[PDB]
């Protein structure tokens, strides 16, 4: 996962 | 003519540690580094304007607990022939997470990513990337740690390679490693 | 997707 | 030990 101000998405599948 | 940059972060002064240990702010002599590329988590300006005093570079990237939000959240600055990405870290989940590491690295195009948080250090290579964390400089505690060796991290930037200098605070006498990295 | 300054994400589903 | 721009120190990895 990535932490960002406009979401929080998968780097992959996981 | 070498380069070197003196990475470093987590200070976490003054809630979780009073002062950056004297003898780290011994080694770091005003002028005698170029450029200095911080993680973030000072958290307050007191330590921000002591960083200015040390060298006329100076990057701060945003923490979680940094109280001026003015600071960009990641930057990207090149260094002789480096190209050089910025984080504080906790965007990263899990933390310090390889895959998602690699990630910002790619996105930033960068040579070496920076990132710190997790108070433990790190420097090394991924698929022909290196990967620094300079640790907590001051020894500051993690949300699951209480003895956080502290650390700084000093870049030696000769031409294609990097030499990576690491000093820990194991007991009370400054200690260190080297790691050497070459642009591919 | 999504275009953030940290990458670009699927809106985690289609 | 080794030898860094900021002195000569030992070598943590002894």
């Amino acid at each position: 996962y990535i932490k960002t101000p406009l979401g929080t998405f998968p780097n992959r599948h996981g | 003519d070498r380069m070197l940059v003196l990475v470093l972060g987590d200070l976490h002064i003054p809630h979780r540690c009073n002062s950056l240990p004297a003898k780290f702010k011994k080694l770091l002599v005003p002028g005698k580094i170029q450029h200095i590329l911080c993680t973030g988590n000072l958290c307050t300006k007191e330590s921000y304007d002591y960083l200015k005093t040390l060298a006329g570079d100076v990057h701060i990237v945003r923490g979680d607990f940094d109280e001026n939000l003015n600071y960009p959240e990641q930057k990207v600055v090149t260094v002789g022939q480096f190209k050089i990405g910025l984080i504080h870290g906790h965007q990263v989940i899990p933390w310090g997470d390889m895959a998602s590491l690699a990630l910002l690295q790619r996105q930033f195009d960068v040579d070496i990513l920076i990132s710190g948080h997790t108070h433990k250090f790190e420097a090394f290579e991924h698929e022909n990337k290196f990967y620094i964390n300079p640790g907590s400089a001051t020894g500051a505690y993690n949300a699951l740690e209480t003895n956080i060796i502290p650390s700084f991290v000093l870049m030696d930037i000769q031409a294609s390679t990097v030499v990576t200098y690491v000093y820990q605070l194991i007991g009370d006498d400054v200690k260190v490693e080297r790691i050497e990295y070459k642009k591919p």
